[PDB]
């Protein structure tokens, strides 16, 4: 849903990771792979967690009970 | 103390008490397999293995059997210690090496 | 339908297909109790022969020989029991 | 063992033999009952004569 | 765990009986009938 | 064997220390040390996170039970000398004290932002306090800790995990307690972002490799593990260090017959990687001390019959 | 214990309890799967406490698990090792097979549990390395013959069989005679072993072991060449690719 | 067919003498077969 | 279940201290048995192995549309191509080490990234429990402590046995 | 030694020695006579 | 949470089906090791399992409506909440003011969920 | 202020006897809304 | 019928612990 916030094996924080992510991918313009290495993530154990996270949670977002749309 | 942590099997464990098993909780490969490797230098120990009877009980089993000189409860002690100090010899190292560095 | 292909090298798309169609076609109860409950209470006598619970007799030998068959395989391996006398005996 | 099955706990606490209370087993029986329903190995009650 | 009810099965009560789902039924002493 | 001739070959290297990750080599010691060292790292050097977590509110659209296991799982700047182990057969009232235990808060509601620049799809211009991240976990200190954790808060060792996102009308209030624990009982209280090591390489060849096949066989390892020499022409290894042992050689039939793929056997290349609350250093070192305390508390017991 | 659809007596049988601390499933020893017809695909077994004596020693001396190495239908094994076990067993058993004093003495200590009811000696037995000089080693067969050796009755004579495996002498190579199976005196001398051997297979080692020795050291014999295999596997492993 | 070999038996007045293992197992009696083929005493001095 | 018919029923939760590790130092998330494969031949998973690793590598979505590859353009040869540039293995295979004993296992083993999909759904367990009015004979349940029945099947196997007493 | 008990229910187990193995006739290959479980059936 | 997959049919994207994640990307190893994946059983990590691998929910609904007895537009005999009588007031630990609970609140076998 | 419309999503409260029913809309349908209260949750 | 396009400049992207691309 949302970011994990360690690697699941690495046990290394991936957390922090996500917003910037995004930011090299649109920004930079950088291919996944050089991204991922730019943020440190070297395993293939933490670059999978990054690489193919689906932030899913900002589909849920949009169905906000609280607010008159 | 603590009288629950090893125990002797007395169903193992010779008369002349040159042979015995022992039974360790909560200890798996970690001490287990050390303990046999610095055991095994003791030139009077005729037999030592250890085995892990099952993964979901904490148990470990260590058996000695000496060739006459030592009883098997000697052997344990020796090796206990000869362990103790071969970390000492690996923590003085280390701290040398890095103060060198 | 001959399929030239091997699982290692793919299928004609055309191979799968076919190959869908083999492995689809492949895709004794009452006898049993009728059998059981009318053999239910046939059983081996301590005279050797064999009867039904009402005493009926229905063989004179448990197989014509009173021989267990769970104690059957070694005896005739004449040879097998030749060596291993001593611990047979 | 290839003749034995694991029990999970969760089984082995709720499962009783009645067990009739004999001097070869006065000690164990003891050690259940004051173990209760809810500690392994335990007993959950005791049947009277 | 109450019901009141059903006193108790044992004359040095009436001590007070509830029911456990395995039907021992159980009054506060600790008969378990 | 004996341990003076163990002193005497037993050696050190170390290739890079850093506040987060250490490569050294350790040379001539026997696998089962080092795998207990590497084992011990990963599973029994305490460290301290979140364990209970307090909730007061929470009308986010993340779970409770969720969110307190992030919490448990950022990692916390905090050192586990300064704790004492929880005794856990007492009451909760007598269970947590000023030894025991570190208190973490946080409290956040999201708003609608009026000055929101018309026509935006960034949250941070379109609402107040719609991401919550680690660092808003604001450090409680309790009893002497105003005292013994003046001259240290705690803080997130990564400050910029993100924890929970809302939108306007949500809330999250929670206290944590944290406190000691080991990798082995959760992989939350590991202090590695993983602590391994590999065999060094070993390339051996069987008879000189000269001309063509030299630089054929060159390129069958990573750059510079393979040097040419000016001169003989012949190959030989500049250093093995480098090598990922692919086994990349062992395909091609030419070279499968003259090469022989093994370890400096003992020799191992230690990797090992802190989640943010001690270095590198330390909690190698606290292995080394832990397997010799087992050791010791060991011959120390009275073996009951 | 039962697994249903419960079609021959095997389908139901009496199995000693082990109590297992933190589990949360029932566990089942391989071997009891070809009894059962269990898949270990998430099908469910009953367990059944019988509640007085006359049950109990019932469930223990005639549904017992144990004596149910044959079948009633033709006499045949019904319990053996699988998979790994036999991959295991081809490796442990080739003439490459060596170990040294340390390996040796530990793969037997992992797999006898002589801390048991086969108290057949209260001492581990071994054998003498077959290589001698320049540095003493041991075989995998000798490995076997030495698991045999701790389990069998010590007043009694080793066992002796002739036997074939399911591998080619070929496949070794020139002169062998690896497809032969050799025991002598209860020491294996020759061949490997195989689904053939302690399989569920009519006239292999451990049905032989089962003739001999009786049904009780069978079942040793079966659980401990389970442990050896299972052992020696997590210390060498396993086999994959696309490359085959 | 319950009702037909029960309104045979009970025209021919008959007497289940309860040999088999069905009827045993309607009436609660121990089994014909097995450990029940044969008796036990006890050898008792005195 | 992977994307390829392979559908097993979790046995344990491995403690990864015990799991097998990686040269890469990895721990496997799932491990499926070797023997599950050649009886089912569902050799798409061994591509789906190589692919997957190779995709998390470069940073690469990969293509697995039927019909794409062909005899003279093998995707064993394709993926594992691509794993070699990056560094590992070209046949899928990975050096690893037991959990248990330390060493380097036998061979190199097969490892890679595959999809995997969780199936939806329960046991049950009962001492004794409700019986029904008429026949004093356990309820039907589960939700309520349900017994299984010693069923005719199971009468049978017992007249095979002979086990008297539990039959009684 | 090899001899047979007195006591086996010999009945039972054969029904159970035709019944069991004939659920591995359930199906068939491709005189021209009667097969299987319907033979059996006859 | 689930992920796209490395390795898709172009028609995956084609269908939208990440708008409906259906499985993730595990590291599986084609391993004979642990002894118990035999019988196409198999084994997952313990800890991958704690950091949240498969890791999933399930929930059910249930319909309180205590108009199941009354006959038709009938007088109203029961009304959620609380009466002036005396009962546990263990009750309010789950239960709010209203007789209904509070949302939130772990609930097991036997405990209020109405009043 | 314990409920909320379903509808228009006017947050509003009840009492005894009262209006099962939104005073703004009339929708008779409403939501729960939930209050300070301690929750407590092992991290694992 | 056209083979799967070879994807072009593919280059090593994994290397032992303890070194990086330019060590190649
Ligand atoms: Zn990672
Ligand atoms: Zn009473
Ligand atoms: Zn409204």
């Amino acid at each position: 849903m949302i970011v994990p916030v360690r690697c699941f094996s690495c046990g290394k924080v991936v957390g922090d990771k996500w917003e910037s992510y995004l930011n090299l991918l649109q920004e930079d313009e950088l291919d996944e792979g050089t991204a991922l290495s730019r943020l440190g993530l070297k395993r293939y154990c933490c670059r999978r967690m990054i690489l193919t996270h689906v932030d899913l949670i900002e589909k849920f977002l949009r169905y906000n009970p609280l607010e008159k749309r | 103390p603590d009288r629950e942590k090893i125990k002797l099997l007395t169903q193992a464990t010779s008369e002349d008490g040159t042979s015995a098993s022992f039974q360790i909780v909560e200890e798996d490969h970690t001490l287990g397999n050390a303990l046999r490797y610095v055991i095994m230098k003791n030139p009077d120990v005729e037999f030592c293995g250890y085995s892990i009877p099952h993964p979901s009980e904490n148990l470990l089993n260590i058996r000695i059997q000496t060739y006459g000189e030592t009883t098997a409860v000697d052997a344990l002690q020796k090796g206990l210690k000869d362990l103790m100090d071969l970390c000492d010899v690996v923590e003085s190292k280390f701290t040398e090496k890095i103060k060198s560095m | 339908g001959y399929v030239k292909g091997r699982f290692y090298s793919g299928i004609k798309p055309q191979e799968y297909y076919f190959h869908c169609m083999a492995g689809r076609e492949g895709l004794s109860g009452y006898l049993q109790r009728c059998l059981t409950k009318q053999l239910e209470g046939v059983h081996v006598s301590y005279d050797n022969s064999i009867r039904d619970a009402d005493g009926t007799l229905v063989q004179f030998m448990y197989g014509g020989d009173a021989i267990d068959i769970t104690k059957e395989s070694h005896m005739t391996q004449f040879e097998f029991c030749l060596d291993n006398y001593y611990a047979l005996l | 063992e290839t003749n034995e099955i694991g029990v999970p706990p969760v089984f082995a606490v709720k499962l009783t033999y009645p067990e009739p209370v004999t001097a070869y087993n006065i000690a164990e029986l003891r050690q259940a009952v004051i173990n209760g329903p809810d500690k392994w190995p335990g007993a959950t009650q005791i049947q009277n004569e | 765990t109450f019901i009141r009810g059903p006193i108790c099965g044992t004359d040095n009560c009436p001590s007070r009986l509830w029911r456990i789902i395995d039907g021992r039924r159980t009054c506060q002493y600790g008969h378990v009938m | 064997w004996n341990v003076e001739k163990f002193k005497k070959d037993f050696e050190v290297n170390i290739s890079s220390l850093d506040a987060r990750e250490a490569n050294f080599d350790l040379i001539n010691i026997d696998t089962s040390i080092a795998n207990a060292f590497r084992r011990i790292m990963i599973s029994e050097v305490p460290s301290v996170a979140a364990e209970y977590v307090y909730f007061f509110n929470n009308t986010s659209v993340i779970q409770d039970e969720v969110l307190a296991h992030r919490i448990g799982l950022v990692p916390l700047k905090v050192d586990p000398d300064m704790l004492t182990w929880v005794d856990s057969n007492l009451p909760d009232d007598e269970k947590f004290t000023d030894e025991n235990t570190i208190v973490l808060s946080l409290n956040v509601k999201c708003t609608r932002n009026p000055d929101a620049p018309k026509g935006s799809t960034d949250p941070k211009e379109l609402y107040n306090n719609a991401h919550v991240y680690a660092r808003d976990l604001k450090f409680e200190p309790q009893g002497r800790q105003s005292t013994t954790f003046a001259d240290c808060p705690v803080v997130p060792a990564d400050p910029d995990i993100l924890l929970a996102k809302l939108r306007p009308g949500q809330e999250i209030s929670l206290k944590a307690h944290c406190i000691l624990g080991i990798g082995g009982d959760h992989a939350k209280f590991s202090p590695v972002s993983t602590a391994s090591y590999r065999l060094l390489p070993q390339i051996n060849i069987l008879q000189p490799i000269k001309g063509e096949s030299a630089r054929r066989f060159q390129k069958c390892f990573p750059p510079g593990v393979i040097g040419i020499d000016e001169g003989s022409d012949e190959a030989y290894v500049k250093d093995a260090r480098k090598d990922t042992v692919s086994r990349e050689v062992l395909r091609y039939e030419e070279f499968a017959d003259k090469v022989k793929l093994g370890r400096v056997r003992n020799h191992f290349i230690f990797n090992v990687e802190s989640a943010g609350a001690m270095t590198p250093e330390e909690i190698f070192f606290k292995s080394v001390r832990i397997l010799k305390n087992k050791a010791e508390y060991l011959k120390n017991c009275p073996i009951t019959q | 214990m039962n697994r249903q659809p419960t079609l021959h007596k095997a389908s139901m049988m009496g199995h000693k309890v082990r109590v297992l601390p933190n589990e949360k499933t029932l566990r089942l020893h391989y071997a009891n799967t070809g009894a059962y017809n269990a898949d270990f695909d998430g099908d469910e077994m009953n367990m059944h406490f019988p509640q007085n004596e006359n049950a109990r020693a019932e469930a223990l001396n005639l549904a017992n698990t144990d004596s149910q190495y044959l079948t009633p239908t033709s006499g045949s094994p019904v319990r053996g090792l699988i998979q790994d076990h036999i991959s295991a067993g081809v490796w442990l058993t080739s003439k490459d097979s060596f170990f040294t004093r340390e390996q040796y003495q530990q793969y037997i200590y992992g797999c006898i549990r002589p801390e048991d009811g086969h108290t057949t000696r209260s001492k581990i037995v071994t054998l003498p390395p077959t290589i001698f000089k320049p540095y003493p080693l041991w075989t995998g067969k000798q490995i076997i013959t030495t698991v045999l050796l701790n389990v069998t009755p010590p007043d009694m004579p080793g066992i002796n069989l002739i036997s074939k495996n399911k591998i080619k002498n070929e496949y070794w190579g020139k002169g062998s005679l690896e497809n032969e199976v050799l025991f002598k005196d209860g020491a294996l001398l020759c061949g490997i072993l195989d689904k053939s051997q302690y399989g569920a297979s009519k006239y292999g080692i451990v049905h032989s072991l089962h003739e001999v020795y009786g049904p009780e050291v069978a079942a040793k014999v079966l659980s401990v060449l389970g442990r050896l295999f299972t052992n020696y596997i997590t210390a060498t492993a396993f086999t994959c690719g696309m490359d085959d | 067919t319950t009702c037909q070999f029960l309104t045979k038996a009970v025209l021919d007045n008959e007497r289940e003498q309860l040999d088999s293992p069905s009827a045993r197992i309607v009436v609660g009696k121990l089994n014909n077969v097995g450990t029940g083929s044969f008796d036990v005493l006890a050898k008792v001095p005195n | 279940s992977s994307r390829h018919g392979q559908k097993g029923v979790c046995s344990r939760k491995w403690p990864t201290i015990d799991m097998p590790f990686s040269e890469t130092g990895i721990q496997p998330d799932i491990i499926i048995n070797p023997h599950a494969f050649p009886s089912r031949m569902t050799i798409g998973m061994f591509v789906e192995s190589l692919a997957g690793k190779a995709g998390a590598l470069h940073g690469i979505a990969q293509d697995s549309t039927p019909w794409i590859f062909n005899e003279d353009d093998t995707p064993a040869d394709y993926f594992g191509e691509q794993l070699a540039k990056a560094g590992y293995n070209y046949h899928g295979n990975e050096p690893m080490y037991s959990g248990a004993t330390g060493e380097e296992l036998r061979a190199d083993i097969y490892v890679g990234v595959v999809y995997y999909q969780r199936l939806r759904h329960k046991f049950q367990v009962r001492s004794t429990g409700p019986v029904n009015s008429l026949t004093m004979q356990p309820v039907k349940g589960r939700k309520r402590h349900g017994g299984i029945r010693v069923g005719e099947m199971e009468r049978d196997a017992l007249i095979g046995h002979g086990t008297s007493f539990l039959l009684q | 030694r090899s001899l047979i008990n007195p006591g086996e229910a010999v009945g039972i187990i054969a029904s159970q020695s035709v019944g069991e193995p004939s659920t591995q006739m359930t199906l068939n290959t491709f005189a021209n006579v009667t097969l299987g479980i319907p033979r059996l059936r006859e | 949470t689930g992920q796209t997959p490395i390795v898709k049919a172009n028609l995956y994207d084609d269908y939208g089906m990440d708008n409906f994640p259906n499985g993730f990307n595990a590291v599986v190893a084609v391993i004979s090791y642990t002894g118990y994946d035999m019988d196409d059983a198999m084994i997952i990590n313990k800890s991958a399992d704690e950091r949240g691998f498969g890791y999933g929910t399930m929930y059910k609904t249930e319909k309180v409506d205590l108009a199941l007895n009354r006959n038709r537009g009938d007088p109203i005999t029961q009304h959620f909440g609380f009466g002036n009588d005396e009962w546990p007031k263990e009750w309010l630990e789950k239960l709010d003011e209203d007789g209904l609970p509070y949302i939130g609140t772990y609930v097991e076998e036997g405990d209020p969920i109405c009043a | 202020l314990k409920y909320i419309c379903a509808e228009c999503s006017s947050k509003l409260s009840l009492s005894r006897t009262d209006a099962v029913r939104c005073k703004d809309c009339g929708h008779r349908i409403l939501l729960k809304a939930r209050t300070k209260r301690l929750v407590q949750f092992e991290a694992r | 019928r056209k083979d799967v396009p070879k994807v072009e400049g593919l280059k090593l992207e994994h290397f032992a612990t303890g070194y990086d691309a330019e060590d190649f």
